[PDB]
RNA sequence: GAUAGUGGCCUACCAUGGUUUCAACGGGUAACGGGGAAUAAGGGUUCGAUUCCGGAGAGGGAGCCUGAGAAACGGCUACCA
RNA sequence: CGGUAAUUCCAGCUCCAGUAGCGUAUAUUAAAGUUGUUGCAGUUAAAAAGCUCGUAGUUGAACUUUGGGUCUGGUUGUCCGGUCGGUUUUUCAACCGGAUCUUUCCUUCUGGCUAACCUGUACUCCUUGUGGGUGCAGGCGAACCAGGACUUUUACUUUGAAAAAAUUAGAGUGUUCAAAGCAGGCGAAAGCUCGAAUAUAUUAGCAUGGAAUAAUGGAAUAGGAC
RNA sequence: AGGGGAUCGAAGAUGAUCAGAUACCGUCGUAGUCUUAACCAUAAACUAUGCCGACUAGGGAUCGGGUGGUGUUUUUCUUAUGACCCACUCGGCACCUUACGAGAAAUCAAAGUCUUUGGGUUCUGGGGGGAGUAUGGUCGCAAGGCUGAAACUUAAAGGAAUU
RNA sequence: GAAUCUGGUCAAACUUGGUCAUUUAGAGGAACUAAAAGUCGUAACAAGGUUUCCGUAGGUGAACCUGCGGAAGGAUCAUU
């Protein structure tokens, strides 16, 4: 079973970045994955990326900038409570400063800074530092 | 990765990118439907019907040509079996295995395989119960299974 | 992912697993079973008074050699016959026979100390004067 | 990076590899500067002016380095035909 | 639930302080007293059209719904005029930051204003302590059929 | 029926439920429960007889009288210690 | 360490630590990522069930409105200070929010109430006039009532309310300082003053906004919708 | 509990050898070794590597299937098949190099993608002895198995390498 | 309306038997450690002088040996 799909997407990407591939192929590829990728793009971590409309499930081809370091998805989607956010960022990100915790909220899949600004948080998906 | 062995096969039928009809391959839809119904009348079971359509006639997948599935079509015309095709086949297999076991008292491997078959049947039974195709609190096993087959 | 369901509605399994695991840790087990009250001479107390039954020089463990000037002590509260070591330069010249004697642990969370075999406790307050005090003559013995 | 009111800190601003954008480290006793000469008609190899690359140790170590260099060349117009997008 | 009989006890039962005058002419004969329970519930017609008495009913009795109103699936119908709802919820252990599928069974008295079958969700209400354990009255068996008129597969 | 009042609270009669591996019931507790205490990243562990809030209990079991309010113990009534 | 030069014993001497304290014993927390949710190990250091099935449990592909513009308010800096260290618009953006049409409705109407114009009945006080509206007959509802109908249901999450005090963190304040306490402080030294702040304590409820995430369900003998 | 009882062979004999040998070696030899009914559930039951799933690095081999070859070859004319051959390709059982990753190391394409810690899940471990013991459950016709302590007790017991 | 008395009723208690647990007696029985200048062998570590081990059954001063089947943690990563 490919239980979680976001996880799978990120893992392959991570591997690619580690080797120094400039491109990855992600097998199943959801709404969620696409949204995550968009978020990453918005802060310039990922290059262009192309979702193949398979007349089936999906397929994503990514272009890597080499600006990625580690993209992690956290295992259960812990429901997270606006103050919890701070704790998570302290744990998950290499500085009080930069990089992003990519939490899904009611307002959409944002990073963490955006969520804080918007003043809304929810479950966590990933992170990008 | 295979429901019962340690084997991890990936032999599988693929599908074409086009949901649209394959252009030149003529006939119609009505004709296809008629053919399907004829096959149903003759006693063939869904998969078999599909196979027959594909090879001899100008068929790729009934979904592409007619619009609706094979099973759906059957249901519409009211010719579909009472116990779902796969499940029925499983039951038949189980019956066969049971028969074998009756004859051969010492055949441990066969018994083991029978157990697996039974488990599979149970799974299938459960899912049919959930989607309501087998009327609830109907269990399929050893004594009544034979009766059910034919 | 290794063991533990990194699940989310997983929690009961986790909690139960932890409970089950804990028992292998010694301290926790001791706390829970209540080894302190059923066994280990003292009532899980720091100090216990006992009575100097008989002075025994216990012959020490290996590399080291000597005789270790301990006391078989019968505790009052439980009635258990321990062997409590006595510190410094004799000081059995203070202990005598059939005296009330306050004992301590040794520093080893029960168990054995250094090189003295089958010994668990120091003596501190003999008859109610404390051994150190007697030895360094900062306070002195109540006659008899 | 910058100390508030301008004023750049953080010295030794890392070379990044041209192939991978992966930082060329301080003791990259594996990495290289590749220098390729800007060139002109009849003799002429124009001293002083090069098109330059840096290749980080890691790619080279992996083995796939030549192809990366080719790619770099084809982009900066130091080659044509040699290396294609599709393989 | 009750199911038929109407007037079969050692005693003979009626709604209290509600009385049918033999003197006056009425084709309806018996005057039923009902109660609009409130709280946005439509009081089932199968009480007003009904014939049973039943003292622990929220509509045709002195029991009145206050305080908590909960929902949940019916596990057990196996005893007379009452039901066992199983209110299942997720309780949180912080040490792991995660959850438990927790059980708990609410016994609720059921007015025969309802046909309640195993597996049906029930908006149940709190009330005056009915008996021993039962402190709730079934108010809305919201699942009306759940595929009962359309069970057959054939066209 | 009882009660201040609801209720298996008890009685009559009828039915056969209810709880449970999403730990029932047992057995333990060197368990009064919180508020809290110590512990100095984050999560936490232990500890809470004790200054506040509840709850029991007045040697143990009972039983009651008076009174708005006690099943009171610096109030009785036994019985056992 | 100690078997005749003991840096560990017993003494003296200097010395070191802490100091009106300091040591010993037993717990216990930290150290203990040696109990591991964060966060441990399992080929060989202990540890992967002999193997498979299987019920609970946990976990579960992807998919259902994504987009663009239009207009309208906030908050930071930019650029000057227009000013006797602060002040607000234009030049400017990012930033959240709202209203919209787009092929897109917000649960729906019985009547209150229409508030203003989709309005025009006379037209003009009046800068040669869309500068400006007192005004009553057809008719915008959201500017919210009360009254029905019937709301797929949750988990989330924000805001809110209650989470007794003390304790904890924390605002002020010269208990001589400090722990503290809740006071105090200021005049002509011929009565006036601030004060006793806030904030957590997530958990089970309760109210509200959000609709991604994760469920759950509707129309397939349509006894389906209007 | 029956049969069948060739060979080998726990026990036993019995010969040496040895200070000694009901041990190693020699020669007989029941039980057993086959097998039908039943049981027992253990093994270094070992790949000492839980099962699923995804991805990252090449390489030939080899087994199973499957296409692509005016390919060789069998000739009974063209042949059509088989057996090879070459290129693939799934699936497997492994193996060889590299480590760019691991790991304590030995080593490992998994023991990788883990302090840059989070795919899903079972189960098991918590210094060594005591001890897989005692007791209690149980399941066994018994032998036994599954579960399984503590008291004590000790600063090591271990691994993997090096001299 | 006093003692008193019939019926309940709550019922302390008391005589009985049987479960349990903390405990201390425990006639005797086998264990285990700590002590490691006893006694006998030398079992294991070298192919440890029969390679060791596992599971099992039998035997016996004692380590143990021997069947049968497995391992290598072997002393073999090797035959056109
Ligand atoms: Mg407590
Ligand atoms: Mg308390
Ligand atoms: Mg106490
Ligand atoms: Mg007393
Ligand atoms: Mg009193
Ligand atoms: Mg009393
Ligand atoms: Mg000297
Ligand atoms: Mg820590
Ligand atoms: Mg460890
Ligand atoms: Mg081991
Ligand atoms: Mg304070
Ligand atoms: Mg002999
Ligand atoms: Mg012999
Ligand atoms: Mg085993
Ligand atoms: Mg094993
Ligand atoms: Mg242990
Ligand atoms: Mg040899
Ligand atoms: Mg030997
Ligand atoms: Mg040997
Ligand atoms: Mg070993």
């Amino acid at each position: 079973t490919r239980t979680s799909v976001l996880a799978d997407a990120l893992n392959a990407i991570n591997n690619a970045e580690k080797t120094g591939k400039r491109q990855v192929l992600i097998r199943p590829s959801s709404k969620v994955i696409i949204k995550f990728l968009q978020v990453m793009q918005k802060h310039g971590y990922i290059g262009e990326f192309e979702y193949i409309d398979d007349h089936r499930s999906g397929k994503i081809v990514v272009q890597l900038n080499g600006r990625l370091n580690k993209c992690g998805v956290i295992s259960p989607r812990f429901n997270v409570k606006i103050a919890d956010v701070e704790k998570w960022t302290a744990n998950l990100l290499p500085a009080r400063q930069f990089g992003y915790v990519i939490l899904t909220t009611s307002a959409g899949i944002m990073d963490h800074e955006e969520a804080h600004r918007k003043h809304v948080s929810g479950k966590i998906l990933g992170f990008v530092y | 990765g295979r429901m019962h062995s340690k084997g991890k096969g990936m032999s599988s039928s693929a599908i074409p990118y086009s949901r649209n009809a394959p252009a030149w391959f003529k006939g119609s839809s009505d004709g296809v439907v008629e053919q399907i119904i004829k096959y149903a009348r003759k006693g063939l079971t869904p998969s078999q019907i599909g196979v027959l359509l594909r090879d001899a006639h100008g068929v790729t997948q009934a979904k592409v040509i007619t619009g609706n599935k094979i099973l759906r079509i059957l249901k519409s015309n009211g010719l579909a079996p009472e116990i779902p095709e796969d499940l029925y086949f499983l039951i038949k297999k189980a019956v066969s295995v049971r028969k074998h076991l009756e004859r051969n008292r010492k055949d441990k491997d066969a018994k083991f395989r029978l157990i697996l078959i039974e488990s599979r049947i149970h799974r299938l039974a459960r899912y049919y119960r959930t989607v309501s195709v087998l009327p609830p609190n109907w269990k399929y096993e050893s004594a009544t299974a034979s009766a059910l087959v034919n | 992912g290794k063991g533990k369901p990194r699940g989310l509605n997983s929690a009961r399994k986790l909690r139960v697993h932890r409970r089950n695991n804990r028992w292998a840790e010694t301290t926790y087990k001791k706390r829970l079973l209540g080894t302190a009250f059923k066994s280990s001479p003292f009532g899980g107390s720091s100090h216990a008074k006992g009575i100097v039954l008989e002075k025994i020089g216990i012959e020490s463990k290996q590399p080291n050699s000597a005789i270790r000037k301990c006391v078989r002590v019968q505790l009052i509260k439980n009635g258990k016959k321990v062997t409590a070591f006595v510190p410094n330069d004799g000081c059995l010249n203070f202990v005598d026979e059939n005296d009330e004697v306050l004992l301590a642990g040794f520093g080893r969370k029960g168990k054995a100390k250094g090189d003295i075999p089958g010994v668990r406790f120091k003596v501190v307050k003999v008859s109610g004067v404390s051994l150190l005090a007697l030895w360094k003559e900062k306070k002195e013995k109540p006659r008899s | 990076m910058e100390n508030d009111k301008g004023q750049l800190v953080e010295l030794y601003v890392p070379r990044k590899c041209s192939a991978t954008n992966r930082i060329i480290k301080a003791k990259d006793h594996s990495s290289v500067q590749i220098n390729i000469a800007q060139v002109d008609e009849e003799g002429r190899a124009i001293p002083g002016e090069y098109v330059t690359y840096a290749l980080s140790g890691y790619i080279r170590a992996r083995g796939e380095a030549d192809d990366s260099l080719n790619r770099l060349a084809q982009q900066d117009g130091l080659l044509k035909n040699v290396w294609s997008y599709s393989r | 639930s009750t199911e038929l009989t109407v007037q079969s006890e050692r005693a003979f039962q009626k709604q209290p302080h509600i009385f049918t005058n033999p003197k006056a002419k009425a084709n309806r004969k018996t005057k039923r007293w009902y109660k609009n329970v409130g709280l946005g519930f439509k009081t089932p017609k199968t009480a007003i059209e009904g014939s049973y008495i039943d003292k622990k009913c929220p509509f045709t009795g002195l029991v009145s719904i206050r305080g908590k109103i909960l929902t949940g699936t019916v596990v057990s119908t196996r005893m007379h005029r009452t039901i066992v709802i199983r209110r299942d919820y997720l309780h949180y252990v912080p040490k792991y930051n995660r959850y438990e599928k927790r059980h708990k069974n609410v016994p609720a008295h059921v007015s025969p204003a309802f046909r309640v079958q195993v597996g049906d969700i029930v908006t149940v209400g709190q009330c005056r302590p009915i008996s021993k354990t039962v402190r709730f009255n079934v108010l809305k068996v919201a699942s009306a059929t759940g595929k009962a008129n359309k069970q057959f597969a054939k066209f």
